[PDB]
C-alpha cells in the first residue's frame, strides 16, 4: 500500500502547477494609428 | 554475419524506443488532455448587447453592468439627440481588478476585468454636465455584455 | 403585472428588470408586488423562492 | 457577413487557426472600404496583429489552440465600437472574411 | 423549413446559423421553432441532436 | 514482445496521472472554492442615491 | 490521532493566507482627461 | 523484470523532447518594399 | 558477446553522426546587380 | 464527365482539380458529383477509391 504516496506525490505537483496557470490574466492593448 | 543483424536489429531497437504509431497516440491523447485543460465546467455566458437609458434621478437606481473575466467591453455613452458625450474624468474604485483604455478625447470605455467576482462602482464627470454618474459593475453574470450604449435624458 | 427578468444576482442582493424597463434591487426579506414576499434567493442556478411560490428566473433569450 | 449593429442582435464570430494568418477587410454597405480608425484586444499573448496604420485590413495569427477571445474595433467616421467574438479550432477555417457594415 | 447550419460549437454554447442570414448562439435547454427543443448538444462530431430527434450539424461541403 | 506497450503504457501513467475528466472536476473546485473565497457574508448594502 | 496536528500546521498557514487578502485593500486612481 | 523500465526511462525524455517542440508556435512576418 | 555491444555502440556514433549530417538544412542565396 | 487529378494529398483533407479548372478539397466522409461517394483517401501514394470504385489519382505526365 506504499504505491499511494508516489501516486499522491507528483499529481499534486501536477496539480499546483496547473492552477498557477489558471491563475494567469494578461491585460489588453489599446493600438493606435494615424 | 548473423551476429551483425542482431546488432542491427537491437540497433534500431536502441535508436528508436519511440514508435511511430506511439507517436501518434501521444499526440492524440496530449492534444486531448491541453483540451481538456483549457475546457471549463459549466455554462458560457451569452454575448450580449444592451441599450439602456440612464437616470439621473436624485432618488433612482443607479444602473449595473454586467462583466467577464477578460474580455473587453465596451460603454458608449450618448445624449437625448443620440450625440456621444465626451467625458471630463473618471474614477474607478479597485484598481487591480479593472483596466480602462480611453484616449483623452472621444466617450468609448474598453474595461477589462481582472478577478472573478470582485466588484466595482465608477464616478464620472462629463463635460456639460455637473453632477457626475455613478454606476456598478458587477463581474461573473451568464451573459456578457459586449457593448452598453447610455442613452443620457441631457 | 409586471415581469422580471433576473438581470444581476450575487449572494444577498438580487437585481431584476421590469417589462417597461424598470430596474430594482432587493433584499431578502421584503414584499414584491403582484408575487408576493421573496422568500429565499439562491445565488447558485439564479433561482427565487416566492411566497406564491413562483421562481424567477434568467430570460430564455437571454441564457 | 454584413455586419448589423442591432442593440440585441449576435455579434459575428471568426474562426481561429493554429498559426495561419486569417484577414478581415472591411467596406460599408455601398463597397466603399472604411478605414479603420483603432482597435483593442482580449489576450494579446494568443493573437498577433500586424495592423498597418492607414487600411481597411486586419492580419489575426491564433497562437493557442482552445482559448477564445474577443475583439473591439472603430473605424474613421464610425463612432460606434465593434463587437467580434474569436473562436479558435473551427473545422471551417476562413483565409479571409469580408465585413460589409451596415454603415 | 429552413435549414440552419452550425457556425461554431463549444461546450456549452451553440452557434447555429441559418440562411435566413441571422446567427443565433443557444444554450443547451431552449425551444427553437422547426426543431422543437434542444435537449443535448455535443461538443464532439459536429451535431447537435434535439429532444425532437432533429439533427442540425455543419455544412456538407461548407464545412 | 507486450514489453513495448507495458513500457508505452508506463510511460502514459508517468505522464499524467490525472484523469481529463479529474482535470476538469479540478477546474470546478477550483472555481467553486474562487467563489467561497471571493463571496462575502451578511447582506450587501443596497445602492442609493439621496438629497 | 495525529490528524489534528498537521491539519493544526496546514490550515494555520492558509488562515494567515487568505485573512491577508482581506486586509489587503488597494486604493483607487483619479484620472483627468482634458 | 526490470527490464520494463529500462525501454520505461529513456522514453520519457524522448517523448518529452517532441512535445517540447510542439509547445511553441513562432510569429507571423511582415514586409513592406518602395 | 561483447562484440554486439562494441558493434552497437560504434555503430551508434556514425549513425547519430549521419543522422546530424541529414539533420541541416541551409538557406537560398540571392544576388543583385545593375 | 469531368477528369480530376489529385493535386495535394495530405492525412485528412486531400485536394483534387478537374480539365474545367474547378479545383475542390475533400475529407473523407463526403459525397463527389460524377463519382459518387468517397470510400477511402490514403495519405500516401495519392490514392483515393470512391464509391463506384473510381480511381482518383495524379497525372500520368503529372507525377
Amino acid at each position: 500500500q506504499q504505491e499511494i504516496q508516489q501516486r499522491t506525490s507528483d499529481m499534486l505537483t501536477a496539480a499546483t502547477q496547473l492552477v498557477q496557470d489558471w491563475k494567469q490574466v494578461e491585460t489588453q492593448v489599446y493600438t493606435e494609428g494615424t | 554475419e548473423v551476429i551483425d543483424k542482431k546488432a542491427f536489429k537491437d540497433m534500431t531497437r536502441n535508436l528508436y524506443p519511440l514508435n511511430p504509431e506511439q507517436v501518434v497516440k501521444l499526440k492524440q491523447i496530449y492534444e486531448t488532455s491541453e483540451y481538456a485543460k483549457a475546457a471549463t465546467p459549466g455554462t458560457p455566458p451569452k454575448p450580449t448587447a444592451t441599450s439602456q437609458f440612464v437616470n439621473l434621478s436624485p432618488g433612482s437606481t443607479p444602473p449595473v453592468i454586467r462583466l467577464s473575466q477578460g474580455f473587453v467591453s465596451s460603454l458608449v455613452f450618448l445624449d437625448s439627440t443620440g450625440a456621444p458625450w465626451p467625458i471630463a474624468a473618471y474614477d474607478l474604485g479597485d484598481p487591480s481588478s479593472f483596466n480602462i483604455q480611453w484616449d483623452k478625447t472621444s466617450n468609448t470605455l474598453m474595461i477589462q476585468a481582472t478577478k472573478l467576482y470582485n466588484y466595482g462602482n465608477l464616478a464620472v464627470r462629463l463635460r456639460g454636465l455637473n453632477t457626475p454618474v455613478m454606476l456598478t459593475l458587477i463581474p461573473g453574470q451568464k451573459a456578457v455584455d459586449y457593448r452598453v450604449d447610455l442613452r443620457v435624458q441631457g | 403585472r409586471i415581469i422580471y427578468y433576473i438581470q444581476a444576482v450575487i449572494p444577498g442582493r438580487a437585481w431584476l428588470i421590469g417589462s417597461n424597463g424598470s430596474t430594482l434591487t432587493v433584499r431578502e426579506g421584503s414584499k414584491i408586488p403582484g408575487y408576493g414576499m421573496v422568500k429565499l434567493i439562491d445565488s447558485l442556478q439564479g433561482r427565487i423562492l416566492t411566497s406564491s411560490g413562483q421562481v424567477i428566473k434568467f430570460s430564455q433569450e437571454d441564457s
